[PDB]
């Protein structure tokens, strides 16, 4: 089989220069006046994409930077100028025989930083903070480059239009209450939002106004958080399930009862193996705080064998929980 | 002082859609019309800027050639004639201008219309991949690429491979007539076949070594000179140590309570067991079920049954039960199952 | 160049007759055709495998499929019973290489008993010291003859002449046999005969010098 | 000699259309072209729209070899030829016959 | 339009022959003649081509050297001349219109009647005429058949009549055999009605055009 070599195997070139990626063939590849060489563009985790066919014909949706040439033995992929979005590994490929063979690959990237005209970027935290209602929430901000005068403080309701709060990083907008103030000069800023209200539970963003393309911040969001006592405490909705036929026909039987909705987490689940309790193979699957009403869901998967069930006519799982005035027995029969 | 944006705009692949956006309450041809892509699934993004007094546009990097703005100073309409769209373009595209006070002192974004929702319609050429990611060394690895939108009789599919970090390597192809090719390197341990009825193409491999760990694509060839134009995403393949759990979880059906014995709502589930490694993806009604759902994080089981992990999940619905069918996704086995509940 | 077409094709009247020139890559070359009737100049029928010139009937057509070209004549008529020569072009030894010949064996009429007669030499020539025994056969079908000069039931191969049968008005066949002898041989033996057999049918007469 | 490439193309064309082969491309029809003594570009731009079939690759290769500029199909005086549809077999047989005629006529390029 | 050749020809071994073929009915200058031979009872064989515009010739390996071709533009007649003839060269030499292209040889459409050129070592000897008498008389109810045995004659052809063309009922002319001595022999027999026995006489009329031997022979039974 024919083998194709490239030079260099990896390349780093800054912006504004002219790319030059050569693909050398072990022999000649032309056939009937035309050479059957190709190129491809593969980004990080992205699939390839045809760039130039016949090594001299560009594809649709391809910038004018691309250029191909060569005479039956060499093929240079010429991109000019060099852009940041062009940083993708290329692969020269031939189909001039019954068995194709891709080249050695040529990873391309930008050397010495370089940017694309001040590629500002904001990486803030957290995305969802634990804050109650009626308190001051101090958000965080972190930019990449220095501006010191231009970083807007936007705010948007989940599923609505955005609203600007502070301009010039120090001056308050037109119509914004005094409970919201933005501060910061440089890269890492800090937001000051006091007296959190139901209409203040929304998303928060940022954007700079120094160098185009004007980039926008990552985003801080908040939906709901907090839980009282008996209000969140719910009576445990007990659920039980008979053995599954797909397991019974296999020779064993794993039985489990379900505590669907309750609060708090402290619910000591037990079991009655035909009115007999035993602390053995009884796991405790715990869920996080419910996203609907801060309740909980636990299901103790009492894994056992079909013999352990085919002789015990009843399996009564017992739970002791704060939402239970008296332990509500959940039991199926057979 | 506001902007009348358009509404939903269904876009086809390659369809150069042109949305509408009208100004009112001021002079449309005074300040630079700004374009900002919402992209709710990612955050907030930029598009470019253009002054309707001269039409000059300063588009973004990705939107330099792909996007095409327009400013009509005679009818107060800003066309967005973006061409060759991708799946990342299905989002809302707000309108605004260079709202500025004091001779380019405070130029901000306070006006925000309804937002032009631009949802690029799905249903493109589907280069779907299906294959287990983990197999024991020495077994018979199999992958099945699925393609919809046309038939295999009028196209050809290739099997390109790429080791992690390494470069591409052609490893066979198959045409619509019935010809099959193989790379001269792995011509022995490799085999390809197709099935135009199922619209799928197979792949085999003998004596899988650890070096065989690589992503397996399946690309489509266009017309003459029969280069590669379409590209799927590829299912991962890893071979590190022979795992005895070469099978996904045997889904145990757990029918909910009867319609007459439930004082409250009725919730169903399916006990997952006999699967390794973690995790396994489980859903209900092919994802068409979200009310009262609860997923229990799986925990490594006891040493009595190989300690096969077990995940539990349960949706809660009101009596009586609707058409509810389980849906499971197990990436180590690539097996898909389903079952309806019957109390 | 080399072309090997079947030297015989037997078809029934009214059907479609197939005549192929099965040889090398003649399909990559313009295969012409030529029909020649017995006793007439060959005429052009098919050239370029799909172009009939003026005057040519419409039931004629030629095929060409890679390693094999074939002539397609439908509605077999006895009036077109002749020989067809596949002709091609080439750039090797000679620019034109004709075929081996294919005689269209149209099933005109069934077997016909031949008309055989034999005559002794003329007494005037016996006076001139020579002797020629002749055997005349005509009106048989098809064109196949087996001649055997058996004087006194003994085959004779010395001074025996016979030609291939030929055509005539009623489309039957006619062939003559010659036996060159000497007067003393004619006068010596007891009986002289000439045997003709067509498709295993023995038809033979005999004369004698004691009366003739 | 210039008469070598045309002879090789004729051999390839007669080798891919022989009756021992399956139906070429299996039914996908091809737009006919005007037989105008030099249909190289026409045949190229009318067979450029046959997705695969793996059996007419070398034919297209040699056709592009004879027509290196691959001039667009817009040269046709009537796009009706690009509107009438015939199977691959008929078009390739007519192309082979006309090419044999052109080769016998001495015209190579 | 029609291509015409000369008459028949008869030659001896080692001699030479120059056959003609005249073109009438088209522009001879825009075409080239081509010759094709045909051995009796054998397939065709390309012999030679010549053009009427430049004068180029081409021959086959069998005939490369042993033949010479020329054409006269005055009367539009070509002259294929064969030398050092052999015994097997006996064959009709047709002529046909072909393209004057020195590179290719197209089909043949115009086909002249041809010209038979026999090659034998025998001399132009007159025919020995003998009558054919029936040893046994005509069969009862059946017709008779008598003729003339033409022995040791050469060359062809010989026409045979009966009663100076007065009888044409049942005449049959069989092809001429060729004995080992090289002299052709023929025997034509007319199917004579038995009703004409005895009363009506019969006189054969053999015409040997080569030697002008006009001989009438009477026939009578035993």
């Amino acid at each position: 089989d024919i083998v194709l070599t490239q030079s260099p195997a990896s390349l780093a070139v800054s912006l504004g220069q002219r790319a030059t990626i050569s693909c050398r063939a072990s022999e000649s590849v032309d056939s009937y006046g035309q050479s059957y060489m190709h190129w491809y563009q593969q980004k990080a985790g992205q699939p390839p994409k045809l760039l130039i066919y016949l090594a001299s014909n560009l594809e649709s949706g391809v910038p004018a930077r691309f250029s191909g040439s060569g005479s039956r033995t060499d093929f240079t992929l010429t991109i000019d100028p060099v852009q940041a979005e062009d940083a993708a590994t290329y692969y020269c490929q031939q189909n001039a025989e019954d068995s194709r063979t891709f080249g050695g690959g040529t990873k391309l990237e930008i050397k010495g930083g370089g940017g694309g005209g001040g590629d500002i970027q904001m990486t803030q935290s957290p995305a969802s903070l634990s804050v109650s209602v009626g308190d001051t929430i101090t958000l965080t901000c972190h930019a990449s480059q220095n501006i010191d005068v231009w970083l807007s403080w936007f705010q948007q309701k989940p599923g609505n239009i955005p609203k600007l709060l502070i301009y010039k990083a120090s001056n308050l907008h037109t119509g914004v209450p005094s409970r919201f103030s933005g501060s910061g000069s440089g890269t890492g800023f800090t937001l000051t939002i006091s007296s959190l209200q139901p209409e203040d539970i929304a998303t928060y963003y940022c954007q700079q106004a120094h160098s185009y393309p004007f980039t926008f911040g990552g985003g801080t969001k908040l939906e709901i958080k907090g839980g009282g006592g008996g209000r969140t405490v719910a009576a445990p909705s007990v659920f039980i399930f008979p053995p599954s036929d797909e397991q019974l026909k296999s020779g064993t039987a794993s039985v489990v009862c379900l505590l669907n909705n309750f609060y708090p987490r402290e619910a000591k689940v037990q079991w009655k193996v035909d009115n007999a309790l035993q602390s053995g193979n009884s796991q405790e699957s715990v869920t996080e705080q419910d996203s609907k009403d801060s309740t909980y869901s636990l299901s103790s998967t009492l894994t056992l064998s079909k013999a352990d069930y085919e002789k015990h006519k009843v399996y009564a799982c017992e739970v002791t929980h704060q939402g239970l005035s008296s332990p509500v027995t959940k039991s199926f029969n057979r | 002082v506001q902007l009348q944006q358009s509404g939903p705009e269904l876009v086809k692949p390659g369809a150069s859609v042109k949305i509408s956006c009208k100004a009112s309450g001021y002079s449309f041809t005074s300040y630079w019309i700004h374009w900002i892509k919402q992209r709710p699934g990612q955050g907030l993004e930029w598009i470019g800027m253009i002054d309707p007094s001269d039409g000059e546009t300063r588009l973004n990097q990705r939107f330099q050639g792909r996007a095409t703005l327009t400013v009509d100073e005679s009818t107060s309409t800003a066309y967005m004639q973006l061409r060759s769209p991708t799946s990342e373009d299905s989002a809302v595209y707000y309108c605004t201008r260079l709202k500025e006070y004091g001779n380019y002192d405070s130029f901000y974004f306070d006006v925000w219309g309804a937002g032009t929702l631009v949802t690029v319609s799905s249903g493109e050429v589907q280069l779907k991949e299906s294959g287990p990611g983990l197999v024991a060394p020495g077994g018979s690895l199999s992958i099945t690429c699925t393609v919809s939108g046309f038939s295999l009789t009028d196209s050809s599919i290739n099997w390109v491979r790429q080791p992690p970090g390494k470069g591409l390597e052609w490893l066979g192809m198959i045409w619509g007539d019935g010809r099959i090719d193989y790379a001269d390197a792995l011509k022995s341990r490799l085999s390809i076949s197709k099935d135009s009825s199922k619209s799928q193409v197979f792949l085999e491999m003998t004596s899988l070594r650890t070096d065989d760990t690589a992503t397996y694509y399946c690309a489509r060839d266009g017309y003459f000179p029969y280069a590669m134009d379409f590209w799927g995403q590829g299912t991962s393949v890893t071979v590190s140590s022979g795992g005895a759990s070469t099978k996904g979880p045997s889904v145990f059906p757990l029918a909910p309570s009867s319609k007459s014995t439930s004082g409250g709502t009725a919730a169903l589930g399916c006990l997952v067991k006999d699967y390794f490694p973690e995790p396994v993806t489980v859903s209900w009604n092919s994802g068409a079920l979200t009310s009262g759902v609860h997923t229990f994080p799986a925990v490594l089981q006891s040493s009595g049954l190989y300690s096969l992990s077990s995940v539990v999940t349960v949706p809660s619905s009101s009596l009586g039960t609707q058409t509810y069918i389980c849906n499971v996704n197990h990436k180590p086995s690539n097996t898909k199952v389903d079952k309806k509940v019957e109390p | 160049y080399v072309l090997t077409q079947p030297p015989s094709v037997s078809v029934a009247p009214g059907k479609t007759a197939r005549i192929t020139c099965g040889g090398n890559i003649i399909g990559s070359k313009l295969v012409h055709w030529y029909q020649q009737k017995p006793g007439q100049a060959p005429v052009l029928v098919i050239y370029d495998d799909g172009d009939r010139p003026s005057g040519i009937p419409e039931r004629f057509s030629g095929s060409n499929s890679g390693n094999t070209a074939t002539l397609t004549i439908s509605r077999v008529e006895a009036g077109d019973e002749a020989d067809y020569y596949c002709q091609v072009w080439d750039t090797g030894s000679d620019p034109v290489v004709f075929g081996g010949g294919t005689k269209l064996t149209v099933l005109g009429q069934p077997k016909a008993a031949p008309s055989v007669t034999l005559f002794p030499p003329s007494s005037e020539e016996l006076q001139a010291n020579k002797a020629t025994l002749v055997c005349l056969i005509s009106d048989f079908y098809p064109g196949a003859v087996t001649v055997a000069w058996k004087a006194d039931s003994s085959p004779v191969k010395a001074g025996v002449e016979t030609t291939t049968p030929s055509k005539q008005s009623n489309n039957k066949y006619a062939a003559s046999s010659y036996l060159s002898l000497t007067p003393e041989q004619w006068k010596s033996h007891r009986s002289y005969s000439c045997q003709v057999t067509h498709e295993g049918s023995t038809v033979e007469k005999t004369v004698a010098p004691t009366e003739c | 000699p210039p008469s070598t490439a045309l002879r090789e193309l004729i051999e390839e064309l007669v080798n891919i259309t022989q009756n021992q082969k399956a139906p070429l491309c299996n039914g996908s029809m091809v737009w006919s072209i005007n037989l105008t003594a030099g249909m190289y570009c026409a045949a190229l731009e009318s067979l450029i729209n046959v997705s695969g079939c793996s059996a007419i690759e070398k034919t297209q290769r040699m056709l592009s070899g004879f027509c290196p500029h691959k001039v667009s199909a817009g040269q046709f005086s009537s796009l009706h030829v690009r509107d009438t549809k015939i199977e691959v077999a008929q078009f390739v047989k007519d192309l082979l016959l006309h090419l044999k005629k052109l080769f016998r006529e001495g015209q190579f390029n | 339009v029609q291509l015409v050749q000369s008459g028949a020809e008869v030659k001896k071994p080692g001699a030479s022959v120059k056959v003609s073929c005249k073109a009438s009915g088209y522009t001879f200058t825009n075409y080239g003649l081509s010759w094709v031979r045909q051995a009796p009872g054998q397939g065709l064989e390309w012999m030679g081509w010549i053009s009427a515009n430049n004068g180029d010739t081409n021959y086959g390996q069998e005939f490369q050297g042993r033949v010479t071709m020329t054409t006269d533009t005055s009367t539009s007649t070509a002259y294929m001349e064969l030398r050092s003839l052999r015994s097997d060269d006996t064959a009709v030499y047709y002529c046909a219109r072909d393209s004057s292209s020195s590179w290719a040889r197209w089909f043949f459409d115009l086909w002249g009647r041809g010209t038979l050129v026999t090659v034998s070592s025998a001399s132009t000897k007159g025919p020995s005429v003998f009558p054919l008498a029936p040893s046994s008389k005509s069969t009862s109810g059946g017709t008779a058949a008598l003729g003339c045995l033409v022995k040791d004659y050469f060359p062809e052809p010989v026409t045979v009549s009966w009663n100076s063309g007065a009888l044409t009922s049942g005449v049959h002319t069989f092809p001429a055999v060729l004995q080992s001595s090289g002299l052709y022999s023929l025997s034509s027999v007319v199917t004579v009605p038995s009703s004409s026995l005895g009363t009506q006489t019969y006189i054969c009329n053999v015409n040997h055009k080569p030697s002008n031997t006009k001989v009438d022979k009477k026939v009578e039974p035993k």
